[PDB]
């Protein structure tokens, strides 16, 4: 509703019920109440009233998209009608793997703090995700510079296609 | 006084106003010729509507 | 959980409240000192709601209530941590700062500023609190440059005053070098986790530590005034008493302690670090202590007292005790600021009299501030039961039953016996023994500002340390099984003090001669450490910029290279091609050289 | 310095107190 | 700062009310105009006390270049009234 | 003398012919005046409406529809089981290695 | 751009059709809609500029540097009201043209397209502020000024036509959108070591580069304060700006040729930031401190990390402002005392209260306090220069100390203390001043807020 649970995991709750073994009463149980009357049902309120201005103009926006155009290793050299949209292509690709990132790094955040002393054991699973996510990023997109371009990282996939196959000839040696 | 020593004195108060409004239409002006792709690219060429014409002026 | 978040944040904004109505001027003048003690009133109280929360049900939560930069992958948004040590320290602050206050209200009555005083004494709260509350690097370091910014501004109050500004000059300059560290702290968490949140750090949990953790103990260093960076503190005494008492004693200088805290998880893992830590601390808390043994201005004897305190948080931090050096923060706050107000309330009396050797008998004239000044004395030396004795003799139980340095060990229950001296010298020459203030003195404490301020910290340096130690969850193994000797080492180390105290004093009564040592010089010299620092560091640095930086590059070997001598160059080829007599005979000899060598030398004829 | 019970001072005497 | 201002009839009563406690001038005598040397035979190593009597009274330091140059008990109470800003 | 010269001339202290003057302008008229523009374009328009149009900006460098992109490929990825983020930049299938 | 070019032309009819006592009115009124509408610029997009026409383009490093280009000349106008009171009519509008004529050559200098167009303008801003300087200043020293400040910049300028003219000759354009795909690697050899050092080396003694700065103490310290904002604002980030992207066609030589400038530029941090510690002279202690604050620059942008363009780009925009402010503040007691010493003027916190906190502000920000856009820019830079050395933390840490200190020394010998006696003309603040000093801080203030739109194209 709010967002998405599927890209923004969050656990099932587990919440101790009250099980008093005094006498004295317990200010937070009036406070709580207290807190319902003066502040939850005066903010709700005019929040309701807020709201239903909104339905009665109710108008939308929508989510860019874009197509799937010929990447550089698709053009010609010096061919900057066919170079420019394959950069462009890049680098917007680039900005989503940025936010990605910043996602899977939520979780690992959020986790650890979800867990409290626990965090060293519960949160092993988004710890190797994390892992994971950071070498594939940091493979096709570290130490291209700033004047980084997708010239330039498809020179970088090439330098290591080369060692990784490199290595299978050594590999596959004995 | 009235329509003088009023206008004499305040007229220049149109210059730089009326640069950027002559400014703003050149502008428009030179993105005419520069129609080679329009609506042409690899990533927003689509069909006219039936009312529309050109992607953009 | 509604309630824990709404009732945390509403107790930062109701402080800044006050700053935004004096930016356009919606309110009444001449009730601003108390529109701000009100609002610290109210700002603690609403502050217990989620303590007592915490308290019951443990309950810790973090607020990232706005996005503010993305630098690629890094994300940065203002944070706010509610923790054990976020819900704990934040009541304390606003409780002695509440006390702080009101006391001002008396103690700052006739300065025409008092409301930029009150302003700026209020800046500094907030920007401790986002210190405190800070749950990434960035915004932590916000506070951390303003606690000091602050301070700047509050020690240099009296700006007229020379040394006002030395000593404000000289808190910037020694914290900037502990900034360093902090710095180091935050690239190398850049470039090897990729993150200055905490919550990320501690989730990597990093092997090779060494690195990040020297930089953040070289800015706790600075900061919190340890052995290399002490002198500022003992200096910054040239603030306005109330400014001495909040910021230098109690809420400020315990900021680098601070630090250290919120890294334990860290820190725990790394035997290095507890190692340095430790004797950093050790030296400190020894060295410092022993210069308070002979100084004679009261504010100058406090301000020690508060580096020894210093330094024995940071030995706890040290021997790996990470929650009982922030439980000395707590109670150490509460008698400390005490004893500054008692002094404060003795200087007013005499005249800006601030040397012991010019007071006395006082214990009969002023009896509120002597019961105050005895019970704050009792406190600070660990008198059983009282507030500091639950935080300072379980720091000594637990550094005698560890794997600890021994010579650091040594120091720190030597330093102890010294806690009993300093104080009883105060109290030996501020209530006792016959006066010795000027004939016309008002000594009045009737005010009923300066007593119920007072007599709010009174009741906190008593049960402080009782409520604080019954009520917060245990987080560790508490060590309760050890040799009697090692037991009760701080009674009979601060007892032995007293007595070794009490004799010491006696003997100046008799009508013996003085003869000058190389021991009473060296403590009465703050150790020479600011003598020779504070004068052949500047000596050195200032001349080379005037000999070597200014005049020897700038003005005169820069100059010489390229404009002097290429200009010196075209205006002597400028002569030789104009230094012509005129004379035809000579010009066409030289058309027939010309003519000749473009035929022998050059063959431009072929 | 401002408000509070008044108390008028003294000369070489120790001082009046409430 | 909540002290009772000084007065002209205050300084002078207090700078005669220290000498009268001084055990080398006879009170009888002692009035305003009674040098010091001259009128009293004090020699100026006295004179040099009876000053710091003085500024430990008022509890502020007078420089000896000026110290020395006071010779009359109302030279002290003209000095201090106007270094200490009194006028009535 | 070694010429005719004019004596260095005094300083014109501009509160003494018009004390509540802005600094500006001699003439009061046009003192007053200068006082406005700068104040009304230098405060009112540019600082006030110049922020709230900065502070409304459409999506300054698409980076809200980086995360909002982002979130779509995370979903389709991790449900059908694909990794998250893939390790080649661009296609194998349509590179050649020099040998 | 002709939505700002025209009406920047129209400013000089403006100026000399007005009334003889609306000069100031009018232009300072006018120029500020000139600024209002520069805010259009703002129509960045995440992977691509806003190419205008085949001449003028503009892009997330340009935009910013736009804005703070339109945004000075209201207040060098306002600056410039006191000095000029008693000067002719013609004179007074001569230069306020001189002024016009400057914003106009710089409006295109940071859009211009083709290298070749971006040299003649980046080459024509000598003539005006040339003139500005030997014409309006004050002292003997101003010819001699204005001939450093010429042959300093020529003699760096002129190597780089010959190389801008080859590289359009080996590669057909000088556009900068073609230059991102036809660039080529620059293999290492002595012909291109002489090609890399013509193309830096005109950016570098505008800077200035440590070293072949003895021409700023000299150009800043004597020019009127118009002139000296605008040089130190807006004219040290011609170098800045044409680093930024000369540095696109001069890889994977940048990587090498670097280490004699980045030393140069780490180690005179502190070799200008101590001279400030001693220096008699207060527009010569703000003159030394552009030096130290452009150092930094230098170094971010040779080491090529997106982090470093990032901070790059704010320590231009971040010290453009608070430059200008102080040489306002330390104009505006030269106005009063007519000199420039230092300790001629004390303790003038009680003679002007409100003046002396500007002083307050402008000293915090020149000292990078957080989170002032100087720290964000200057953080940046130290946390991209650990990654490349980690002992480079040692020299930018030892200048942050240093820094602390020439800041808070100059507010504390003129701000605190006890005030000079024989000083008597202390005037109070006009309200032009006031409304100076809070054109410059609130708006440099403001930008903490939301700093993404001045951390350049790397964002
Ligand atoms: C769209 C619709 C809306 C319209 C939008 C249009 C926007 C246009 C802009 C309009 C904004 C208003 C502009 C001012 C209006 C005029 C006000 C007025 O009349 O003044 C009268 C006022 C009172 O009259 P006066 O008594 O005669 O004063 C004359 C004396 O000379 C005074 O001498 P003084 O020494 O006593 O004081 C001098 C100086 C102060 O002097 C000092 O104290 C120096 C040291 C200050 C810095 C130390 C702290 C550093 C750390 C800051 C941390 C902040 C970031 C925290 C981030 C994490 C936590 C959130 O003045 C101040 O700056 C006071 C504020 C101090 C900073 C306060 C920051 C904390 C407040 C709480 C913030 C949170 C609010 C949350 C609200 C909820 C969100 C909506 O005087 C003045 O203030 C004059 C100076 C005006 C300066 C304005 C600029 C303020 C900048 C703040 C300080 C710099 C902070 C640096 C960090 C930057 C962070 C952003
Ligand atoms: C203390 C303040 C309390 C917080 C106030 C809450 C509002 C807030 O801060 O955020 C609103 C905004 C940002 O908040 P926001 O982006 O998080 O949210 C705003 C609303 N939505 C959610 C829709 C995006 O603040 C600003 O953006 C301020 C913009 C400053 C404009 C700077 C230019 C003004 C000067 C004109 C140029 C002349 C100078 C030239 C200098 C060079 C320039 C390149
Ligand atoms: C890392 C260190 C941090 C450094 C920070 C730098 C200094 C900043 C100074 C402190 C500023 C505190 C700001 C706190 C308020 C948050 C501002 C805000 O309200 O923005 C709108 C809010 C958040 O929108 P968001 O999408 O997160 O912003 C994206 C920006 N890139 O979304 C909203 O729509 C909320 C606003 C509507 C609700 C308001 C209800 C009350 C209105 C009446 C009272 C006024
Ligand atoms: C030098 C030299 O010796 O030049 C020799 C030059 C060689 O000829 P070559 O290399 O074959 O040229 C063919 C190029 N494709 O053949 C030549 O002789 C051409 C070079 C002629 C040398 C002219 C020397 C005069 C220039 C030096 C002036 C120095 C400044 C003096 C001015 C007065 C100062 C006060
Ligand atoms: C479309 C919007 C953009 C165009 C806005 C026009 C520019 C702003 C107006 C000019 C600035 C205000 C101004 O110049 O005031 C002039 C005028 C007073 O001038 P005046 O009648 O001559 O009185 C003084 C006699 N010495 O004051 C007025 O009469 C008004
Ligand atoms: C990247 C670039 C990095 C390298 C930059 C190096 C620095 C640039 C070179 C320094 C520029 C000159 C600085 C200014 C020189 C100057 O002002 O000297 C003044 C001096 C005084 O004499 P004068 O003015 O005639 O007497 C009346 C005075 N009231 O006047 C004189 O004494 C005469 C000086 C004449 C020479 C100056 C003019 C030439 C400057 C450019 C060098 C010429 C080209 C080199 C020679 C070519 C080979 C022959
Ligand atoms: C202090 C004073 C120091 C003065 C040092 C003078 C340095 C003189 C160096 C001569 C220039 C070298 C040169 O000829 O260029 C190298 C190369 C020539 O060979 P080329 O025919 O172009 O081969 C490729 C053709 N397609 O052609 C090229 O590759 C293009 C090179 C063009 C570079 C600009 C022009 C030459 C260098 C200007 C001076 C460089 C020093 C700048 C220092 C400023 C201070
Ligand atoms: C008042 C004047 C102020 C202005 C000064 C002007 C700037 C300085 C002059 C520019 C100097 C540029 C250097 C040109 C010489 C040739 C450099 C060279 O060819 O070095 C090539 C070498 C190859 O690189 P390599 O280590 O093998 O690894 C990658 C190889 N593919 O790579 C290397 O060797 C490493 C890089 C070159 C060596 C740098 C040594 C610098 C020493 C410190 C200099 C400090 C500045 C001195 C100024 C004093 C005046
Ligand atoms: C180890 C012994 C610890 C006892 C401390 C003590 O008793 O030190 C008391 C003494 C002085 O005593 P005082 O009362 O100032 O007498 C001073 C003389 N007067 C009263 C006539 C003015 O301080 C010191 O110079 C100690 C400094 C050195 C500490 C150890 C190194
Ligand atoms: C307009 C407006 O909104 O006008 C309000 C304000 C004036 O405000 P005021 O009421 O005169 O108060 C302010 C003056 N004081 C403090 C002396 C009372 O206009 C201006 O200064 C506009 C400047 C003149 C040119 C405006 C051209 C607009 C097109
Ligand atoms: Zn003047």
């Amino acid at each position: 509703d709010s967002w998405d649970k599927d890209v923004y995991p969050e656990p099932p709750r587990r919440t101790p019920a009250p099980s008093p073994q005094t006498s004295l009463p317990n200010p937070i149980t009036y406070l709580t109440k207290a807190f319902d009357l003066l502040v939850d049902r005066p903010v709700t309120l005019v929040r309701e009233f807020i709201e239903r201005q909104h339905a009665k103009n109710k108008y939308y926006y929508y989510h860019r998209e874009f197509r799937r155009v010929p990447d550089i290793t698709e053009c010609q050299e010096k061919d900057v009608l066919c170079m420019f949209e394959a950069e462009m292509q890049w680098r917007r690709d680039y900005k989503v793997d940025q936010e990605i990132v910043n996602i899977i790094q939520e979780r690992l955040k959020a986790c650890q703090q979800r867990e409290g002393e626990s965090h060293r054991q519960n949160c092993a699973k988004e710890l190797e995700q994390f892992t994971q996510v950071v070498k594939a990023y940091q493979d096709r997109y570290h130490d291209l510079g700033a004047h980084y371009s997708a010239r330039k990282c498809l020179a970088k996939q090439k330098q290591r296609m080369l060692a990784e196959r490199k290595a299978a000839k050594e590999a596959a040696a004995a | 006084m009235n329509l003088l020593q009023v206008v004499r004195d305040h007229w220049v108060h149109v210059l730089v106003p009326m640069g950027f409004v002559f400014g703003y239409y050149l502008d428009r002006k030179n993105d005419e010729k520069l129609t080679a792709f329009r609506n042409k690219s690899l990533l927003y060429k689509r069909e006219l509507k039936p009312n529309e014409e050109v992607t953009w002026k | 959980m509604n309630m824990f978040s709404s009732l945390s944040l509403v107790t930062l904004l109701l402080l800044t409240m006050p700053i935004m109505m004096m930016s356009f001027n919606t309110y009444k003048p001449s009730n601003y000192p108390l529109y701000v003690k009100t609002a610290i009133s109210y700002a603690f109280i609403t502050s217990m709601i989620p303590t007592m929360m915490f308290i019951h049900s443990g309950q810790e939560l973090i607020i990232s209530n706005w996005h503010w930069l993305t630098i690629q992958t890094l994300k940065l948004s203002l944070s706010f941590k509610m923790d054990y040590f976020s819900m704990m320290f934040i009541p304390v602050a606003l409780f002695v700062t509440w006390s702080i206050m009101e006391f001002s209200m008396w103690y700052m009555y006739s300065d025409p500023n008092i409301n930029k005083f009150f302003k700026y004494l209020l800046l500094f709260l907030i920007t401790m609190l986002i210190l405190v509350t800070a749950n990434n690097l960035f915004q932590l370091f916000i506070g951390w440059e303003g606690v000091g910014i602050m301070s700047f501004l509050l020690i240099g109050w009296w700006y007229g005053r020379a040394d006002a500004n030395t000593a404000a000059l000289q808190a910037i300059l020694y914290n900037r070098i502990g900034d360093i560290g902090f710095i180091l702290a935050m690239a190398w968490f850049l470039t090897n986790l990729n993150t200055w949140d905490l919550q990320q750090i501690f989730m990597l949990n990093p092997s090779d530590s060494n690195m990040p953790l020297i930089g953040l103990a070289l800015a706790a260093t600075g900061k919190s005034a340890q052995f290399g960076l002490h002198p500022w503190l003992p200096s910054a005494m040239e603030g306005p008493t109330p400014v001495s008492a909040l910021l230098h004693s109690s809420t400020m200088v315990v900021a680098g302690i601070f630090l250290l805290i919120r890294f334990y998880p860290l820190t725990e893992n790394n035997k290095y670090i507890q190692s340095i830590t430790l004797c950093l601390g050790a030296i400190t808390t020894l060295f410092t202590a022993m210069c308070a043994l002979t100084q004679n201005d009261i504010k100058k004897i406090i301000a020690f007292s508060t580096s020894s305190q210093l330094g024995l948080m940071m030995v706890t931090i040290g021997i790996n005790q990470p929650y009982l050096a922030f439980l000395h923060i707590c109670t150490h706050a509460f008698f400390k600021a005490m004893l500054f107000m008692c002094s404060g309330s003795i200087i007013h009396s005499l005249n800006d009299e601030q040397d012991i050797r010019k007071m006395g008998g006082l214990f009969k004239a002023m009896p509120f501030t002597t019961t105050a000044l005895i019970v704050g004395s009792l406190a600070l030396t660990g008198m059983p039961f009282l507030t500091g004795f639950y935080s300072k003799d379980l720091i000594i139980e637990a550094a005698n039953t560890s794997y600890t340095n021994a010579w650091a060990l040594l120091m720190t229950l030597i330093a102890t016996s010294f806690t009993a001296i300093y104080s009883t010298r105060i109290i030996f020459f501020a209530l006792l023994g016959q006066p010795r203030f000027p004939t016309l003195v008002n000594i009045n404490e009737n005010n009923p500002l300066l007593i119920n301020s007072i007599k709010r910290l009174l009741i906190g340096s008593l049960f402080a340390g009782y409520i604080i130690s019954n009520n917060i969850p245990p987080t560790t193994i508490p060590q309760m099984t050890m040799p009697y000797y090692l037991k009760t080492t701080a009674l009979i180390v601060t007892i032995l003090g007293f007595i070794l105290a009490l004799e010491i004093s006696n003997m100046t009564k008799n009508l013996k001669y003085h003869y000058p040592s190389n021991a009473f010089k060296f403590s009465t010299l703050l150790g020479y450490f600011p003598t020779i620092m504070h004068r052949l560091a500047p000596y050195m640095n200032l001349s080379m910029s005037q000999k070597s930086a200014s005049s020897l590059l700038d003005l005169i070997w820069l100059e010489a290279i390229l404009p002097k001598t290429i200009s010196l160059a075209q205006m002597k080829a400028s002569t030789l091609v104009t230094n012509q007599k005129g004379l035809i005979k000579l010009y066409f000899l030289s058309f027939l050289i010309t003519i000749l060598i473009s035929m022998i030398l050059f063959n431009f004829h072929e | 310095a401002g408000g509070g019970a008044h108390i008028e001072p003294r000369y070489r005497q120790f001082p009046q107190l409430t | 700062s909540d002290a009772p201002p000084l007065t002209l009839e205050g300084i002078k009563d207090r700078v005669l009310y220290v000498l009268k406690l001084y055990d080398k001038i006879d009170p009888e005598k002692l009035s305003v105009n009674s040098h010091f040397m001259k009128d009293l035979g004090l020699d100026s190593l006295d004179q040099v006390e009876i000053i710091m009597a003085m500024e430990d009274e008022f509890g502020f330091e007078i420089p000896d270049i000026d110290a020395e140059k006071l010779m009359c008990p109302q030279e002290i109470v003209d000095y201090i009234a106007d270094k200490k800003d009194v006028y009535e | 003398l070694r010429w005719q010269e004019d004596p260095e001339p005094e300083d014109e202290n501009l509160y003494e012919k018009n004390p509540d003057s802005h600094g500006y302008d001699k003439d009061p008229a046009v003192d007053i005046w200068n006082m406005r523009v700068v104040f009304f374009f230098g405060f009112s328009i540019v600082l006030v409406l110049g922020s709230t149009f900065v502070a409304y900006l459409p999506d300054y460098r698409m980076q809200e529809w980086a995360r909002r992109e982002a979130e779509r490929l995370v979903k389709y990825r991790e449900a059908h089981g694909l990794p998250i983020m893939e390790s080649n930049c661009f296609d194998p299938s349509k590179i050649q290695l020099p040998e | 751009m002709l939505k700002y070019i025209i009406p920047t032309i129209m400013l000089m009819p403006l100026t000399w059709l007005s009334k003889n006592n609306m000069i100031w009115v009018n232009s300072t009124a006018h120029s500020l809609l000139i600024s209002f509408t520069s805010l259009l610029l703002m129509n960045q997009f995440g992977d691509n500029s806003l190419n205008f026409s085949l001449l003028f383009f503009s892009d997330s490093l340009s935009t910013p540097l736009l804005i703070l280009t339109m945004w000075l000349l209201p207040l060098m106008l306002m600056a410039s009201q006191h000095h000029l009171s008693k000067e002719n009519l013609t004179r007074k509008k001569l230069f306020i043209t001189m002024l016009i004529s400057l914003q106009l050559f710089l409006i295109m200098t940071f859009t211009a397209m083709e290298l070749i167009l971006f040299y003649i303008l980046f080459e024509a801003t000598l003539v005006p502020t040339l003139i500005i300087i030997t014409r309006w200043g004050n002292q003997t020293e101003r010819l001699n000024a204005g001939l450093y400040f010429l042959f300093y910049t020529l003699a760096g300028s002129l190597p780089l036509l010959v190389a801008l003219i080859y590289i359009q000759n080996t590669v057909g354009s000088l556009n900068f959108l073609m230059l991102q795909y036809w660039v080529q690697p620059v293999h290492n050899s002595w012909s291109n070591v002489f090609m890399w050092l013509a193309c830096m080396m005109a950016f570098m003694v505008k800077m200035p580069l440590y070293g072949l700065h003895l021409w700023l103490p000299k150009a800043h310290v004597e020019a009127p304060i118009a002139g000296s904002m605008v040089l130190a604002a807006v004219l040290l980030k011609l170098g800045g700006y044409g680093m930024l992207r000369i540095t696109l066609i001069l890889n994977p030589m940048t990587d090498f040729m670097a280490y004699p400038f980045i030393m140069l530029s780490l180690w005179g941090m502190i070799m200008t930031s101590s001279i400030c510690l001693r220096q008699t002279d207060l527009k010569s202690l703000i003159a030394y401190s552009s030096v130290s604050h452009m150092a930094l620059v230098i170094v971010a942008i040779l080491i090529q990390t997106p982090w470093s363009y990032m901070g790059a780009t704010a320590l231009m925009i971040a010290h453009g402002l608070t430059s200008s402010m102080l040489f306002c503040l330390a104009n505006s007691n030269y106005e009063r005392i007519h000199s420039r010493t230092m300790i001629l003027a004390r303790g003038l916190q009680t003679l002007l209260p409100l003046m002396a906190t500007w002083w307050l502000l402008a000293s915090l920000t020149n000292l990078a306090l957080p989170p002032t856009i100087n720290l964000i820019g200057e953080l940046f830079v130290v946390m991209s220069t650990f990654s490349w050395s980690n002992i480079t933390i040692i020299l930018m840490g030892v200048n942050m100390v240093i820094t602390a200190l020439y800041s808070l020394y100059m507010l504390i010998m003129t701000q605190r203390g006890k005030y000079t006696y024989h000083i008597n003309n202390i005037s109070p603040s006009f309200t032009r001043e006031n409304a100076l000093m809070s054109l410059h801080i609130l708006p440099l203030l403001l930008l903490t807020l939301n700093p993404k739109i001045i951390l350049g194209p790397l964002y």
